[PDB]
DNA sequence: GCCCTTTTATAGGCCGCCATGCCGGGCGCCCGGCCG
DNA sequence: CGGCCGGGCGCCCGGCATGGCGGCCTATAAAAGGGC
């Protein structure tokens, strides 16, 4: 896939807007860089216009728009290029499907916008005669769009107001097209559309009036006709037609107003009367008429019209017209309910003459009761703002006007604002007589106080909003007049209802807050102080239900003592008939303390004398009942406690707003802090959170030190209570070599053994949400001056970190039992909470802590690294340029440190948290940290591998479009230079503009042949990016020289820069080489000659001597070790950390279950390499084992690989022609190959070298005798292993195999009478069979010799070098599985396989005894086989296995490998069915089929808003 | 007496007096979805009450997802007005509730095997098709349900206060079982 | 009060699979011991 | 004593039927419902 095609895919799939609008921008810019290949991009981006999903279709339309901005306009006078595209889209414009017509119209929109001026031109015809074709073509397109407008029927009723997406889009396209055509055609379009007014495509008129304004100047008939249409549309029956006809006037009122007096003077009257026609319960058309009326009424000439109409007729006066709006103030539909508020608020700002009439007491009262009964947040907010504007101007006339205007309603509305809430089952209704209707001076369960339908969040919000409103007018009333409000609020301040008392405190809070000066509120100081610090009343009227429940449970206990305790009565305690706090209840009534004393003391008293002996069986029920009463009593007490805390806080906040602070302020501070900790209702908690910051500001400004210091320290402590965001050091102090960011997978995070965990998990975040907002508001209040005047907030933020990480960690920090460990996991949390809203002037202070935070990121304790990673991901995302240059230079290089593990885990954890927190703004810097993550994705430690692949799964999708990203605006040079360096570093991995061949240093001998140089270059390519692979070359090639070249080059480069710079990440560490033991001397001699500067130590040796290298083993540069001692001494060789682990024989680890592979997989190494002769022998799972050694996370989990490849490959044993049994394997082979390809390197000795001799093969066929086949059959009629072995035995002087061998060898010099032959067998018995017959009876002439497993290792060398050099030996008898590695049988002429083996690679390895570098005569190999026998089955299976073994690797080279390595390396609580009788089946028909989720409505408004289009259309 | 339940779902039905077709509803509106193969009837959604409604070819309707009586009535009437707007004749006349789904979480986990032992004359504890137990309580007539975790679900009621009346009388017996 | 449909079941016949079964061959590390 | 000889057990290799193990859909069986 090209860069173009990977990039353009991002338009369809992407994380967010910020990514796709970058993708489209890069696509358009790259087209500007290559303007000649336009349609190569267009043919790729166009097909998304038929995509089924709205969200990608619109951005594809944006793409085809932006991309064509570059191309020049066609003009033949200075074959229209898009003729094919427009011809397609203009027919998709009538597609029966829905999606494609929207797509086609939106594409034509952009094409016609950008290049419409050249549409339909023709070559070689003069301007005056091709203008005809241009005009005709644009007119035809307009004709088609009008036909669609008349025939559109695909609408959307998903919201209160309908919309027609196809009609809107084609309307926009017609608005686009008609900008280019001449007025001669525009008039025909206008006439046709006006006929369509008479169902109606009226939106065309909106767009016509929008884009063209020469037309309204051309003649008055245009404007007359359009507004005649609109006038006959406003009064229509269909509410849908009303809305669309009303909409058209809104954007064009300004250019409409001056046409003529009468037109406006009539339009305004019809607008008013259509408004006055009362709406239906389910019609939102009125809401848009409100916007029309608010638009017209804002312009002065409309005011003049209304004024002169009022002078003519009083009934038409504005003062009388305005109150027609009032019945809609509580219409059911949310849209109109808010639109009326908007319009009336606009009317409020309309000056003096137009406001003085209607702005009277009635609308104040109506808006106040409206804010009380509102439930939608948006409507309530708008209404409160409206109230503020009305009160402000009405007071801005003078205070006495307002006082006289509103005092008529002071009593009922003051009563209504202070009205209590009450507990759910027992609400106190509002007195409905207070609710004046709008007409005279459905959703009423709000005034019922029906808490069961409306949660207490809504009601508390309503009451505090009412207080927030009424405290405004209480400030503008002249203070001598206040008596009616003042007495009411002051009596409510001692009400027996908790809610009323709190609301009174809220009202005074608002009053004192916004009052002009604080001492005006001075008369309230004592009544607020006493509530703040007097001991409270013990009963509250709204809480009566709780104590009633308590009495019920106590009565249950007392009755239980009769029914189950058998207690004779006449001495039980009487429980009172009335519960405390109820109306008219005397002090004798039932109190909670009476219940509490009954629940223990009288309980014990009766247990002293209840039924004797039965006590032991009354005990369980009585104890359960006592536990029940204890459960309810403390719940009621806690409810009282929370209510009392809330009233105390509401008092304290008002008192501090009045700027009173007693000499010892402990009660205020406690009242506020205990509320911050507890109150769950966010809209209430925020008030305390802000006023505590006000208190800190006031205390520190007043010249008082202690209380400010104390309370800021206390809330700083409160900030860190959230365990899930600030882990407990005492729990985690001992944990190391683990990354907490992955630990969410672990058990015990949610503590399932106790629900107390859930309680604390709630209560901790409840206090954190408050304290964090308090800190942020404090930061906003203090600005640049913060750390100058709040000293402790510096100390907690810096000084523990300074002491901890200035040098080595002191021993105190490692104790979970010690305080200092927790302090420095807290300080980074303080920074994490402060920095995103700290004032920009203090960024240097935060940056001065980065050297300490980054040091803490490289520390032993896992909790410290976790917090450091989060804090760094926060700092570097807030302060981007300075934080990230520090990161890029300091910790980014450490990510490749192989010497130890603590540093690397932090270096990857910070990347994980940084990607997560930074989000899609990371694009300016992704190129810095992509390739370290690719390096770590193959790393040893499983935690690092998992985090790395999780990060890379997202990081890879950004990088296709980063090539070209603009720089950050403010940019340190140290990073930009880094950016160029990284771009060039990764370019060689991104495209075939490759580096020149690796410069092997001259310290290594300069004798390399071409293919070996290519192999060293490939290994250097692997070394650069920390990839791993297999140098799977054939024998005889200089594999050892290549691997030593790369290894010595790596060690030399590592040596030099460790000396040059003081970086621990590069100091030397030893390598190890694992080989079969016999090759140890070969390796030692070869390294000693070709790489003299490397020290080498052979670990193989006698165990008593081997024991002595337990610590010395680190000293060397290279270790050489046998596999078979590594399996034994893995326990002591694994403890070290090495570089460049090399395996000389991959065949030993091929099987996942062999012990040697389980040993080798345990090693930790910086780089891995295998020098196997042949990876594939039997099946691809053997290759999985190798790749599990190399890079575990690449080829996937074992049985998943099995399912994907191993079985599909195995299916092809008996493949037919064009069968799926064959095609599945054919797919699997290439699917595996394209993934494996860049990591293998296969080269055939017969293709690279012609120095070695040629090769020939032949097959030799023989008979099957009568006795042989009778034995076959008589066994056939009788595990599989027994039969298989028996068959392979019995199928072998009258036997055909021996006769074939006899006649073959008498076809050679050995038998007829120099010549040399090798005889290969698989069973030693068969070697004996040939031995004891061929030279004994058949051909005694042959000078035979033997070599098999029986021959001891001390004489095989003498025997073989005798044979290969002495001409007297005619024939060598041997078994294939003997020796293998270096058996020197090069002198042979011919190879005879007397019998065959299941392993093909073993047979090729046996052939390589003769076909070797040490020969020049042709090698001719014969395979004897008997017709029809089991031998043929063996050979066919061998053929299939070698077939897959070949095609799975096929051609390989350094340059023929592909560049797209990144693309492969990533690898309800109750459902009771509601369509029938109730049941819990768990699955149902209707919804489970993919009903999905309903779309958000914003996408319509963000695409059909006329203003954006009109800007886009010049 | 004790902690109050809450309502989480409502269901109602109307016999819209017409034999209206379905594929027209499926074609003309983006809002509707429809295929006879997988389900019998058209499904519609609307955003303000946040409910879903099923329109059957016989003219009968079902509404779902509302959380109050008047809210469900408003939604159903709104749907009836939508169908009228699509060109078919309609009347919103007969309105009946057909389900309620109360929900609450008991303050403790339950050893509900004892709720089988001492109350199998009404209760049942089989895990074969669902978690927890079923309690086909007869008066008030609701198909009560309890989970082991303590979540309690009250089903099949026809009027609001019925759920509270059922909860208040079941809670004392489940109190016994930890 | 009865027939056939639909969902549901314990069983049938198999689709699909996991892990084992072996003995004749070979290299290798380890021990006890004789070699000089 | 280390060097070298010999005995020694260990560790890997190599095929495909077969029994266990399970669920795939439908059988012969069952309750609940549309239709009469």
């Amino acid at each position: 896939a090209t860069r173009l095609d990977r990039l353009v895919t991002i338009l369809e799939t992407g994380s967010t807007r910020l990514i796709r609008d970058t993708a489209v921008n890069q696509l358009a810019d790259w087209q500007k860089q290559h303007p000649e290949e336009l349609f190569n991009l267009l043919s790729r981006v166009v097909p998304y216009l038929r995509h089924k999903d709205w969200e990608t279709r619109t951005t594809a339309a944006k793409a085809i728009g932006k991309i064509i901005e570059n191309a020049p306009l066609y003009d033949p006078n200075a074959e229209w290029p898009f003729e094919r595209l427009c011809e397609f889209l203009k027919v998709d414009l009538f597609d029966p499907q829905w999606e494609t017509r929207h797509g086609a119209a939106m594409g034509l929109r952009e094409v016609i916008r950008v290049h419409g001026a050249g549409a339909g031109r023709r070559r070689g015809k003069t301007r005056k005669e091709n203008n005809d074709l241009n005009r005709q073509w644009l007119d035809d397109l307009a004709y088609r769009l009008l036909c669609v407008l008349m025939l559109d029927k695909f609408t959307d009723y998903s919201s209160d107001t309908s919309v027609a997406p196809i009609r809107e889009t084609v309307g926009q396209t017609l608005g686009a097209v008609l900008r280019h055509i001449s007025v001669e055609s525009v008039h025909a379009i206008y006439r046709l559309l006006y006929c369509m007014v008479t169902h109606g495509g009226m939106v065309g008129l909106r767009y016509v009036v929008a884009v063209r304004k020469d037309l309204l100047l051309q003649d008055g008939d245009m404007i007359d006709g359009v507004v005649r249409c609109v006038m006959q549309g406003l009064g229509d029956i269909d509410d849908d037609v009303r809305s669309v006809s009303a909409a058209t006037l809104i954007p064009m009122a300004k250019e409409f107003v001056m046409m003529r007096r009468s037109a406006l003077d009539s339009l305004i009257n019809i607008v008013w009367e259509s408004l006055s026609n009362l709406g239906d319960d389910l019609s939102a058309s009125t809401g848009k008429i409100m916007d029309l009326l608010a638009t017209l009424c804002s312009f002065p000439e409309v005011l003049e019209a209304m004024k002169v109409s009022a002078s003519q007729d009083e009934e038409r006066s504005f003062t009388l017209l305005v109150p027609r709006l009032y019945p809609f103030l509580r219409h059911t539909i949310t849209s109109v309910r808010l639109a009326v508020l908007k319009a009336l608020m606009t009317f409020a700002n309309l000056g003096g003459e137009t406001s003085q009439g209607w702005l009277n007491g009635r609308i104040l009262r109506l808006i106040f009761q409206n804010i009380i009964v509102e439930r939608d947040q948006d409507t309530l907010n708008m209404s409160l703002e409206l109230w503020t504007t009305l009160v402000r101007r009405l007071a801005a006339r003078d205070p006495a006007i307002l006082a006289d205007e509103f005092e008529a309603h002071a009593e009922p509305m003051m009563q209504l604002a202070l009205h209590p809430i009450g507990v759910p089952r027992h609400p106190i209704p509002m007195n409905p007589a207070l609710f004046q209707k709008p007409s005279g001076g459905v959703d009423g369960h709000m005034i019922q106080g029906e808490v069961d339908l409306v949660g207490v969040d809504v009601l508390i919000r309503s009451r505090i909003s009412a207080a927030k409103a009424m405290g405004l007018i209480m400030s503008f009333i002249p203070t001598p007049r206040l008596a009616s409000y003042d007495t009411a609020v002051l009596q409510a301040l001692s009400s027996p209802y908790a809610s009323t008392q709190l609301a009174a405190a809220m009202v005074i809070d608002e009053y004192a807050k916004n009052c002009s000066t604080p001492e005006v509120a001075s008369r309230f100081i004592e009544p607020l102080q006493k509530i703040i610090d007097l001991e409270r009343p013990s009963h509250y009227r709204d809480l009566v239900t709780y104590v009633q429940r308590v009495r019920s449970a106590s009565q249950q206990l007392i009755n239980l003592f009769r029914d189950h305790g058998k207690v004779s009565q006449g001495k039980l305690p009487t429980l009172a008939v009335v519960v405390q706090g109820e109306p008219e209840a005397g002090p004798g009534a039932f109190s909670i303390a009476n219940a509490e004393k009954v629940v223990n003391e009288d309980f014990e008293r009766l247990k002293r004398l209840m039924a004797p002996g039965q006590r032991l069986i009354a005990l369980p029920q009585l104890n359960e009942a006592r536990e029940q009463t204890v459960e309810v009593i403390e719940e009621a007490k806690a409810a009282k406690e929370a209510r009392d805390a809330r009233i105390k806080a509401a008092a304290a906040c008002a008192l501090v707003a009045m700027k009173v602070l007693p000499k010892k302020p402990s009660p205020l501070i406690k009242a506020i802090m205990d509320s911050i900790k507890t109150e769950e209702n966010q809209e209430l908690q925020s008030r305390s959170a802000a006023t505590i910051a006000r208190l800190v500001q006031l205390f520190t400004e007043s010249g008082r030190r202690g209380p400010a210091e104390k309370v800021v320290a206390n809330l700083v402590k409160f900030s860190c209570v959230e365990v899930a965001e600030t882990p407990e050091f005492p729990i985690h102090a001992h944990k190391t070599n683990v990354i907490l960011s992955m630990q969410k997978e672990e058990d015990r995070v949610d503590h399932p053994d106790a629900v107390k965990y859930a309680r604390e998990a709630k209560a901790a975040r409840i206090t954190r949400r408050g304290a964090k907002e308090a800190l942020e508001i404090l930061s906003k209040n203090f600005g640049a001056e913060l750390l100058e005047r709040v000293p402790t907030l510096r100390t907690f933020m810096e000084e523990p970190l300074v002491r901890a990480f200035s040098g080595d960690l002191p021993p105190e920090a490692r104790d979970p039992e010690n305080a200092f460990g927790q302090e420095i996991v807290d300080a980074m949390s303080v920074i994490r909470t402060m920095t995103p809203t700290l004032h920009p002037a203090l960024h240097p202070f935060v940056m001065q802590q980065v050297p300490l935070v980054i040091k803490a990121l490289r520390s032993d304790l896992s909790v410290f690294r976790y917090m450091a990673a989060k804090c760094m991901a926060t700092i570097c995302s807030v302060i981007t340029v300075d934080g990230m240059t520090a990161l890029v230079e300091k910790v980014l290089p450490s990510i490749n440190n192989p010497l130890d593990l603590s540093f690397r885990q932090g270096a990857i954890e910070v990347i994980y948290h940084l990607i997560a927190v930074m989000g899609d703004a990371i694009l300016p810097y992704v190129i810095f940290l992509i390739v370290p993550v690719l390096g770590r994705m193959s790393d040893s430690d499983n935690q690092i591998r998992l985090i790395a692949t999780t990060s890379f799964a997202t990081l890879v999708k950004l990088v296709p479009l980063e090539a070209g990203i603009p720089d950050p605006p403010g940019l340190s040079e140290e990073l930009l230079k880094g950016r160029d360096r990284e771009r060039t570093f990764i370019a060689q991995l991104l495209d075939p503009k490759k580096i020149e061949p690796f410069k092997i240093p001259v310290a290594i001998k300069a004798e390399l042949r071409s293919y070996q140089q290519e192999g060293v270059n490939w290994l250097a390519f692997l070394n650069k990016y920390h990839l791993h692979g297999i140098l799977c070359d054939d024998m005889g090639l200089g594999k050892t020289l290549q691997t030593i070249c790369i290894v010595a080059s790596d060690h030399h480069q590592r040596a030099e820069e460790f000396a040059r710079t003081g970086a621990p990440e590069v100091r030397k560490l030893p390598s190890l080489i694992i080989c079969p033991p016999t090759l140890s001397g070969h390796w030692q001699q070869e390294i000693k000659t070709y790489a003299p500067f490397l020290t080498v130590t052979a670990y193989v040796g006698s165990p008593a001597e081997r024991r002595a290298m337990k610590d010395s083993l680190d000293k060397t540069d290279i270790v050489i070790t046998s596999y078979d001692v590594c399996r034994n001494d893995i326990d002591v060789i694994e403890k070290y950390n090495w570089n460049y682990c090399v395996l000389d024989e991959g065949h030993l680890i091929k099987n996942p279950k062999a012990k040697i592979t389980l040993a080798v997989k345990r090693l930790t190494s910086n780089h891995r390499l295998i020098l196997t002769g042949t990876p594939i022998q039997n099946n691809v799972l053997e290759l999985w084992s190798l790749f599990d050694f190399l890079m575990p996370g690449f080829l996937g989990a074992e049985k998943v690989f099995l399912d994907r490849f191993a079985k599909p490959i195995a299916n092809s044993r008996y493949s037919k022609a064009s069968s799926k049994e064959q095609e599945a394997g054919a797919l699997a082979i290439e699917a595996l190959h394209k993934q494996v390809l860049p990591f293998l390197l296969r080269r055939l000795k017969e293709e690279v070298l012609n120095d070695l001799p040629p090769k020939i093969l032949q097959n030799y066929y023989c008979d099957l005798s009568d006795l042989q086949r009778k034995l076959f059959e008589d066994f056939t009629k009788r595990h599989i292993f027994q039969a298989l072995q028996y068959m392979r035995k019995l199928c072998n002087i009258h036997a055909p195999k021996l006769g074939a061998l006899r006649d073959l060898l008498v076809d050679c010099g050995i038998g007829v009478e120099p010549h040399r032959a090798l005889i290969f067998c698989q069973m030693k018995e068969m070697l004996d069979m040939v031995q004891n017959t061929v030279l004994k009876q058949m051909l005694p002439s042959v000078s035979y010799l033997r070599l098999d497993g029986s021959v001891e290792a001390n004489k095989r060398q003498d025997i073989v070098n005798k044979f290969n050099s002495d001409p007297s030996y005619d024939v060598l008898l041997l078994t294939t599985s003997v020796g293998g590695l270096g058996l020197n049988l090069t002198g042979a002429d011919t190879v005879i396989f007397v019998e065959h083996d299941w392993n093909p690679q073993k047979d090729l390895q046996a052939m390589d005894r003769a076909h070797r570098i040490g020969q020049k005569k042709v090698v001719n190999v014969y395979r004897i086989i008997t017709r029809g026998t089991l031998e043929e089955k063996i050979l066919s299976l061998q053929r299939f296995k070698i077939d897959v073994a070949s095609t799975v690797v096929n051609q390989q080279n350094a340059g023929l490998a592909t560049m797209d390595t990144d693309q492969i390396l990533d690898l309800e609580d109750m459902v009771d069915i509601e369509t029938g009788d109730v049941r819990r089946p768990g699955k149902k028909a209707a919804w489970l089929e993919g009903l999905g989720e309903l779309w958000d409505n914003a996408q319509y408004e963000e695409s059909f808003d006329l203003d954006g289009f009109l800007k886009t259309m010049q | 007496s004790g902690i109050t339940p809450t309502l989480q779902n409502i269901v109602a039905t109307v016999n819209l007096d017409c034999r209206l077709d379905l594929k027209t509803i499926a074609l003309h509106a983006r809002n509707a979805e429809y295929n006879p193969k997988r389900f019998a009837a058209v499904i519609m959604r609307i955003r303000e009450p946040k409910t879903t409604a099923l329109i059957f070819a016989s003219g009968k309707m079902v509404v779902t997802g509302a959380k109050s009586e008047d809210d469900s009535k408003l939604a159903s009437r709104k749907y009836a007005r939508i169908i009228q707007k699509l060109g078919f004749n309609a009347k919103f006349t007969d309105f009946k509730i057909q389900n309620i789904v109360g929900s609450c979480d008991i303050k403790f986990p339950i050893r509900l095997e004892g709720l089988a032992s001492k109350h199998h004359n009404f209760s049942s504890y089989e895990p074969e098709l669902f978690p927890g137990l079923i309690y086909r309580m007869i008066k008030p007539k609701i198909v009560l349900l309890i989970f082991v975790s303590g979540k309690i679900v009250l089903t099949g009621a026809k009027v609001r206060e019925e759920i509270y009346q059922a909860f208040e009388m079941i809670y004392p017996v489940l109190q016994d079982f930890r």
